């Protein structure tokens, strides 16, 4: 009956679930277990490049807190 | 975008049916009529049967006449399902096609129960019908008719109030009443243009004066009023089928003249006169007294007529077949002037055109 | 051998895809068109076999000749047949398409569509029922299932 | 840089699929086809109405191009002037549509 | 005795005018159409599972032809040619002679199944129930001449389907 | 003004809804009491740096610290 | 690693387009009181695979092309624009997070008519060219209300950023302040993709293409259908986003986009086709005046309510 | 809940074909898994089933044998495999098997 269309909808729904789940896990893996830094504006890029310089490993996402000041 | 001239070239299904009829007897030429309007099989059977029975100066029994009216209205349901659903399928409403061909499938099961074939029954014959209704058939006809108005209702829910179906059909193919009469239109083509004419009311045949029904009359002459006329004719066919199921009499189904209709098979194998008559009706056939009839009935497309000329022998001398679709497709050129190309498929739809009877 | 096994499995694959995805172009000539429209109706439903309803004649896989072929339309039938991409198949439906039928001795009827096109499946009836036409379509599928295009290509 | 890589990847996938569609069934050695339309050979008649709907598209698309900075223009400090000029642009688009109406420009493609 | 389809003059009070304008602006009949299509989405479909499920037939069904036998092995056809005189398609070709015991029997009984219109005038013209049009409809061939039946093919259809044909004739013969 | 409006609402309701929505869009910002708050929020959004002033000696209304009482306040924006 | 992300975007697009054909045939089957395909695979699941293998080994149709180059470029452009409409789509994070993703999508959908136009001129049929001109005029017609409705809705967003459009709809779906824009948007995106009741390419342009390239046009069209349903979902039916669990947003917008694609499938099995002038009448005389009136209303409305969204 | 009745009918269909192996057997040969009363079996192996709660057309069916007259019919099921004594019952020319 009408539940016969549901395997195809399940296949198509898994195929739509894959890209967003995949880009979320890749954005966590490539950015140190966090979200990707949204830099739409040049102040956000200024802070992000300052993070890249203050980390010392040439990575913006490796954060430095109070342990880096004396 | 406009259409200045439409020249329909036909003869792509001309088989020379009514020359082949001249070399076959009346019973042998009966199944040619199933194949003319091939969605209205038993109605064309009834028109040829009434033509031959008018020339033979005999009449069917009452039960045969009620069977012919019952199956003529079942046939009218078949044909208007075909008309409405293909006219919607060509425009784009493809879904009530599939919804109504299950009902059309069940009426073909009715045909197969009563004759053995689903379409070309050879069931309505000159003299009556070929065989009596098997038991439990009328109960299932009632069970069909009890449900079929809801099918018409959901068809009418999908199309009638829809603005897209109205825009494709309301201003399209307007026929005036005088030009409908002048182009030889018949049936819904007249009745959509206001013309109060129906052959079952005016020039009635078998028992149509004993059934009570209404005749839907349009008001604007367009595709939309002809659509509403065909849907209401399905309603009134359900009304006539209810009256035929309630008023069905007992009795015989062939005429009891064994020089016209063949005897029963039990008495053919017992009586000498019945075996002689069986022999001579299935080899020579009955002779028909010489004369020319034009017997016309109200087929579901319009006036279906037979001009049958008998020379006194067991074969037709001439059998001209008047179809409604011939004059309707002739009037296609006037009905499409000033319209667009996508209107022409709606105009060819609203003239219920089946090319077997157009071409013969 | 190994390559014989490969062409056997590839024949099974391409014959599976060709019989499980038949696209018909139906010539609605005559009364047999009504019964093809019943073979597409919900009871029999060609679409559940992968047999679509009314493909265009230039992407269709099989030509169902359903009705009477007259002399006036036989060049149009041959034109539509020549315009089909290969592999193309022809189902002849009903007596008039098969052998002329009830109009066999007529002056204006082609006595069978096999005088015009090569026919694969002859479906008999007047009309053959939607169940009988579906039987002919499944017999066409079985005919496609035993095709040996790559095995004969490997053995040539 | 990620966007240029993405565009190049999509163009390469599309070109690969188009090459497979135009060259995999060419290896079929089927048959040479001898002697491979509603109008026969008449010229294409120019339709004035198709050109009219295309130019009406172009002009209203230019008015759209004027309307496109509005989500940024709502952030201004001169809001009375901004609101007046925004309503004036959408009003001039509506006057263009009304003049296209009343001089029978939207006809037979209404 | 007649009715006027589409002769309704609509109301012009503000109630009906606002009803029609809400139908225009809010698409009431379009949602009615979507509701009817959604109603058929949740119905059980009418599809039978062919070839495993079969369409319902009656015992009158007119399918493949078969020459029958009496219940002794003797064939019923006494070569009388009524089925080919009545045949509207001239599909039946009959030639006969007295056989070795003097019985009036056919030597040629051909039916062209591609001329045949399957109307069953042969089985109703047959005085001895020899030719019948049986219940087989699944007999599509791959070649045209396989639908050109001789007497051997028709007697084999009789021997093949007699257990069904006799029961169908038994169910129907009091209507004949 | 009354029969004409019902007539155009009966024949052409899309156009009546069009001119009604456009007329409300024209007249209603001039009548709304919240139009002033749009101005006051857009001018209170600090895109730039508040470049301080040299304290010459007489600026009684300019603060020395952001948390001082004098200066522009946005308690109306928090409360509303 | 980014190339893996591009592959996990573009390959599941192709798979979902492949099985959307099965879902279309099944849903149109059950809405027509029959079944869809259930023989070729278990519950019909191998029907698109069988059909793709069928089309890629069918004979090339071999047309006489006017231009060979544009005959090649029209499927290339159609597939490339069908794939690049996905990269700013936030679900909940896009592949290419850009500041102007909305305007990017409107631009790359405006470029989609060149495939129709080049396929129509690259065929030698004048009838195919007339059909291509009709389809191009239809699409560029409904792009007008796409642009204006989209602008009017983004006046509540503050920017052309698609990721900001989720933040916009955290308290309410944006269909509640903008359902007339939503319904005209929905019919206009139905008319973008030549989809019924606006499919005059099936009512009596790429008919000279062989089975391979016609299948590529077909799959680009269904990629556009899935994409415009996802874009309508993000635009009017914005789901809840928990940043620590992004799969909540992903499951939610996937369910909503599947329902909206089934709603396209449910419209096409319910209505007859417009005549060409009738949908031109629908655009220029019904949708565009209300679209301009609601554009004035959504310009003046955040000012009269003091609800102007933030720029950032 | 009546959804659990639906899931129980599905699971007893899985149980009623002799396990998952017979369930998948009838799923891939029949494209249909519903269970029925075994009306009979012919001299070839065709099994004939009823379910009078199914509608008219579905209420009788045949699971064809995997071998008939020397031909492997595991996938090549044929409508003409029905012998004439079951051809009345299956096509509903009578009520009686
Ligand atoms: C037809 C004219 C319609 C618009 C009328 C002016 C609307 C308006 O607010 O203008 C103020 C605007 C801007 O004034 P404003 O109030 O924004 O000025 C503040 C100063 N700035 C801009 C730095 C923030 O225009 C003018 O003052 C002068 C230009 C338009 C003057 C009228 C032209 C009429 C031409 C008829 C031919
Ligand atoms: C990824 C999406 C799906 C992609 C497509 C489907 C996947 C499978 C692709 C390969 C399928 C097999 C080759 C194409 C089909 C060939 C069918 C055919 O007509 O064969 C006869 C043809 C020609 O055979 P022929 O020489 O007898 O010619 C027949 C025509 N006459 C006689 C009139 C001249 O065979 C071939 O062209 C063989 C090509 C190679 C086959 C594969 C080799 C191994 C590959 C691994
Ligand atoms: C995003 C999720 C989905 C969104 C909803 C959409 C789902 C429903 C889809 C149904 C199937 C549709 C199939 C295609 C149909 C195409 C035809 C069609 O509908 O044409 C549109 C029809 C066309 O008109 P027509 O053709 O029906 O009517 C005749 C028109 N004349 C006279 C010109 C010939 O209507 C519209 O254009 C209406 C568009 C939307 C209107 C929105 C109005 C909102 C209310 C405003 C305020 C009103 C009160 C006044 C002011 C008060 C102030 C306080
Ligand atoms: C070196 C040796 C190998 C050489 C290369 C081959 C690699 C493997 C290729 C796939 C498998 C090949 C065999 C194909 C099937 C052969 C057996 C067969 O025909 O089984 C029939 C059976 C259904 O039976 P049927 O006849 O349909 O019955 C009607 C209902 N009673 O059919 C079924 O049950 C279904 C059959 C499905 C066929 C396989 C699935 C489709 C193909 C997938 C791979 C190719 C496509 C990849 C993706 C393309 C793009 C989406
Ligand atoms: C001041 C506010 C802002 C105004 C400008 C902004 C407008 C936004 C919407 C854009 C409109 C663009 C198109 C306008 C075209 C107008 C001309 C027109 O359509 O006239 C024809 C029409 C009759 O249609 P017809 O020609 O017969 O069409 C064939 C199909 N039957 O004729 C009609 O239907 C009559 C149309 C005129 C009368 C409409 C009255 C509406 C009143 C609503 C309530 C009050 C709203 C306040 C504003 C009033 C402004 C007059
Ligand atoms: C993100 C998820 C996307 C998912 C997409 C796909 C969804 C559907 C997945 C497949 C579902 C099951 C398909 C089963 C097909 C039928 C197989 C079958 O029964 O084939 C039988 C055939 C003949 O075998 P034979 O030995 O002759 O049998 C006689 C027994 N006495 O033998 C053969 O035909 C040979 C074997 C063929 C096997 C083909 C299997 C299907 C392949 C489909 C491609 C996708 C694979 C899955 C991808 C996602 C999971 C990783
Ligand atoms: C007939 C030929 C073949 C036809 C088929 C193939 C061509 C047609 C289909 C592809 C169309 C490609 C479109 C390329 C540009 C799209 C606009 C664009 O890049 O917008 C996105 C983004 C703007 O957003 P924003 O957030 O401001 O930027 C990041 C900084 N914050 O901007 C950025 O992120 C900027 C990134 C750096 C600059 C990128 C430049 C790309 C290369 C040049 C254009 C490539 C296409 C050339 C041919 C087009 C033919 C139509
Ligand atoms: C290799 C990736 C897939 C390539 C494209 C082939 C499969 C998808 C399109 C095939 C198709 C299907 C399934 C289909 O169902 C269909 O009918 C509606 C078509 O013709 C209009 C098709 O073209
Ligand atoms: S074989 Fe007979 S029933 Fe069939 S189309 Fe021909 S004339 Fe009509
Ligand atoms: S089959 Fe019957 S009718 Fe025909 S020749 Fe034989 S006995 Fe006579
Ligand atoms: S069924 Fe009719 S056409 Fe066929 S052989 Fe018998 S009499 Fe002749």
């Amino acid at each position: 009956m009408w539940f016969e269309v549901l395997p195809g909808i399940a296949v198509m729904g898994v195929c739509l679930f894959i890209p967003g789940m995949a880009t979320a896990r890749i954005h966590r893996f490539s950015n140190g277990g966090r979200e990707k830094r949204v830099a739409h504006y040049s102040y956000q890029w200024y802070l992000m490049e300052r993070d890249r310089r203050v980390s010392g490993v040439n990575r913006y996402y490796v954060s430095k807190g109070l342990e880096n000041i004396d | 975008e406009m259409v200045r001239k439409c020249d329909p070239h036909i003869g792509l299904l001309h088989r020379g049916t009514e020359k082949l009829i001249e070399y076959k007897t009346y019973l042998q030429a009966l199944p040619y009529f199933d194949r003319l309007d091939y969605v209205s099989m038993m109605c064309n059977e009834q028109a040829y049967s009434l033509a031959v029975e008018k020339l033979l100066n005999i009449q069917p029994p009452p039960r045969a006449q009620w069977i012919r009216v019952l199956f003529g209205e079942i046939t009218r349901l078949l044909n208007h399902i075909m008309a409405v659903t293909t006219h919607a399928l060509d425009i784009g409403a493809m879904t009530p096609f599939f919804w109504m061909f299950e009902e059309r499938e069940k009426m073909f099961e009715f045909y197969e129960r009563v004759s053995g074939a689903r379409m070309h029954a050879a069931y309505v014959r000159p003299g009556g019908v070929h065989q009596d209704l098997p038991l439990g058939l009328m109960d299932d006809i009632y069970e069909f008719s009890k449900n079929f108005s809801l099918r018409i209702d959901e068809l009418e829910e999908m199309l009638t109030n829809n603005r897209i179906w109205r825009n494709r059909t309301v201003d399209i193919g307007v026929v005036t009443a005088e030009d409908a009469l002048n182009y030889g239109f018949s049936g819904v083509m007249l009745r959509g243009s206001g013309i109060q004419w129906d052959l079952r009311k005016t020039q009635p045949y078998d028992v149509y004066d004993q059934v009570e029904f209404d005749v839907p009359i349009g008001s604007r002459g367009d595709c939309y009023d002809r659509y509403l006329c065909r849907v209401e004719e399905m309603r009134q066919s359900i009304r006539i089928i209810s009256q035929c199921l309630n008023k069905m009499p007992p009795g015989e189904i062939k005429v009891d003249d064994a020089k016209v209709s063949p005897p029963k098979r039990a008495e053919m194998k017992t009586s000498m006169e019945s075996l002689i008559h069986h022999f001579k009706l299935y080899t020579e056939g009955y002779q028909v007294p010489p004369g020319a009839t034009y017997t016309a009935i109200e087929a579901p497309k319009g006036e279906f007529g037979v001009y049958l000329v008998s020379d006194g022998s067991s074969r037709p001398y001439r059998c001209k077949i008047k179809a409604p679709g011939f004059a309707h497709l002739a009037g296609l050129d006037k009905m499409s002037k000033g319209h667009m190309l996508a209107d022409v498929v709606a105009i060819i739809g609203t003239q219920d055109i089946v090319f077997g009877e157009v071409d013969r | 051998s190994r390559g014989e096994y490969v062409v056997a499995k590839l024949d099974d694959l391409i014959n599976w895809a060709r019989r499980s995805s038949l696209w018909p172009m139906t010539f609605g000539l005559a009364c047999c068109a009504v019964e093809m429209m019943h073979m597409a109706a919900p009871r029999y439903d060609m679409d559940r076999f992968g047999v679509v309803f009314r493909a265009s004649p230039r992407q269709s896989d099989v030509m169902i000749v359903a009705g009477t072929l007259t002399n006036k339309m036989a060049p149009a039938l041959r034109k539509v047949y020549d315009q089909m991409p290969e592999p193309r198949y022809v189902v002849s439906m009903g007596s008039c398409a098969n052998g002329g039928g009830y109009y066999h001795y007529s002056y204006s009827v082609v006595r069978g569509c096999d005088r015009i096109v090569p026919v694969d499946i002859y479906v008999p009836g007047c009309p053959p029922t939607a169940e009988a036409l579906l039987y002919g379509i499944l017999q066409l599928q079985k005919k496609i299932k035993r095709e040996k295009r790559l095995r004969i290509w490997y053995r040539r | 840089m990620n966007l240029m890589i993405t565009l190049l990847t999509n163009f390469t996938l599309a070109t690969l699929l188009v090459t497979i569609a135009f060259w995999l069934p060419q290896l079929n050695v089927y048959s040479e086809k001898t002697s491979p339309d509603p109008m026969g050979s008449a010229r294409l008649p120019f339709s004035m109405k198709f050109f009219l709907v295309a130019i009406t598209f172009l002009l209203f698309d230019l008015e759209i191009a004027l309307l496109l900075p509005l989500p940024w223009a709502s952030q201004t400090t001169n809001l009375n002037t901004m609101l007046t000029m925004a309503l004036l642009l959408i009003f001039l688009l509506a006057v263009s549509l009304a003049y296209e109406w009343t001089q029978k420009g939207l006809e037979w493609t209404e | 005795t007649y009715k006027y389809v589409n002769l309704r003059e609509p109301s012009m009070d503000m109630k009906s005018v606002t009803d029609r304008a809400a139908q225009t602006l809010l698409w009431t009949e379009l949602i009615r159409g979507l509701g009817m299509t959604l109603s058929y989405l949740f119905r059980e479909p009418a599809t039978i599972n062919y070839p495993f499920e079969k369409g319902p037939l009656s015992p009158r069904f007119r399918g493949e032809h078969a020459l029958r036998r009496y219940p002794s092995g003797e064939e019923r056809c006494i070569a009388c040619k009524l089925c080919e005189a009545v045949c509207p398609a001239q599909a039946i070709t009959i030639e006969a002679e007295p056989r070795a015991d003097g019985s009036r029997r056919t030597t040629r009984y051909d039916i062209d199944m591609t001329k045949c219109i399957y109307c069953g005038f042969c089985q109703e013209a047959c005085p001895v129930d020899a030719i019948v049009e049986g219940p087989n409809f699944e007999f599509s061939t791959e070649t045209h001449e396989e639908l050109l039946y001789n007497k051997e093919k028709l007697l084999n259809n009789g021997d093949k389907w007699e257990a069904e044909i006799a029961a169908n004739i038994q169910a129907d013969y009091l209507y004949r | 003004v009354a029969a004409f409006l019902k007539n155009v609402w009966a024949k052409e309701p899309v156009l009546v809804a069009s001119f009604a929505i456009a007329g409300l869009a024209v007249i209603l910002p001039t009548l709304s009491p919240y139009t002033k708050y749009s101005l006051m929020i857009n001018r209170a959004t600090p895109y730039n740096y508040p470049v301080p002033l040299r304290d010459d000696g007489n600026m009684p209304d300019v603060p020395s610290h952001p948390q001082d009482p004098q200066g522009p306040s946005l308690e109306w924006l928090k409360r509303l | 690693m980014f190339m893996i992300n591009v592959l996990t975007l573009i390959i599941p697009i192709l798979l979902a387009v492949a099985f959307l054909t099965l879902v279309e045939r099944k849903v149109l089957g059950y809405m027509q009181f029959r079944k869809g395909p259930n023989v070729v695979g278990p519950y019909g699941l191998l029907q698109p695979i069988a059909d793709a293998i069928k089309l890629f080994i069918k004979e090339p149709l071999r047309p006489a092309t006017s231009s060979i180059s544009m005959f090649i470029l029209a499927p290339i452009l159609a597939l490339t624009l069908a794939l690049t409409m996905w990269i700013p789509l936030p679900m909940p994070y896009p592949l290419i997070n850009m500041n102007l993703g909305v305007l990017f999508m409107l631009a790359m959908s405006s470029l989609a008519v060149y495939s129709i136009l080049w396929s129509g001129w690259a065929s030698n049929s004048k009838y195919a060219l007339i059909g291509a001109l009709r389809a191009v005029a239809q699409t560029i017609s409904y792009e007008v209300t796409l642009a204006i409705i989209l602008l009017s809705v983004l006046l509540m967003n503050g920017s052309f950023t698609l990721s900001t459009l989720i933040i916009t709809q955290e308290q309410v779906w944006l269909i509640f302040p903008a359902w007339p824009l939503a319904m005209m948007w929905f019919i206009s995106t139905l008319a973008e993709t030549n989809r019924a009741p606006f499919d005059l390419t099936e009512g009596e342009f790429n008919v000279e293409y062989a089975a391979g390239p016609f299948a590529l046009f077909f799959m680009a069209e269904y990629a556009n259908i899935i994409m415009m349903n996802i874009f309508t979902t993000t635009l009017f039916l914005g789901a809840f986003h928990n940043p620590y669990m992004p799969e909540l947003y992903t499951i939610n917008f996937t369910i909503k986009s599947l329902l909206l694609s089934i709603t396209f499938l449910w419209i096409r099995a319910s209505y007859p086709r417009f005549r060409y002038d009738q949908l031109m009448h629908l655009l220029w005389k019904n949708f565009l005046p209300l679209t301009l009136a609601l554009c004035m209303w959504h310009v003046s409305l955040p000012i009269l309510l003091s609800s102007i969204p933030p720029q950032t | 809940m009546e959804l659990l009745q639906v899931l129980k009918r599905g699971l007893q269909q899985v149980s009623g074909h002799g396990g998952l192996r017979g369930y998948l057997r009838v799923l891939f040969r029949a494209n249909d898994v519903r269970v029925g009363t075994l009306v009979g079996e012919d001299k070839y192996g065709n099994k004939y089933y009823e379910d009078n709660k199914q509608f008219f057309g579905r209420h009788r069916w045949v699971i064809y044998t995997t071998e008939m007259n020397g031909k492997n019919t595991f996938w090549d099921v044929d409508g003409s495999m029905v012998p004439p004594e079951w051809h009345r019952w299956l096509h509903c020319m009578t009520d009686d098997p």
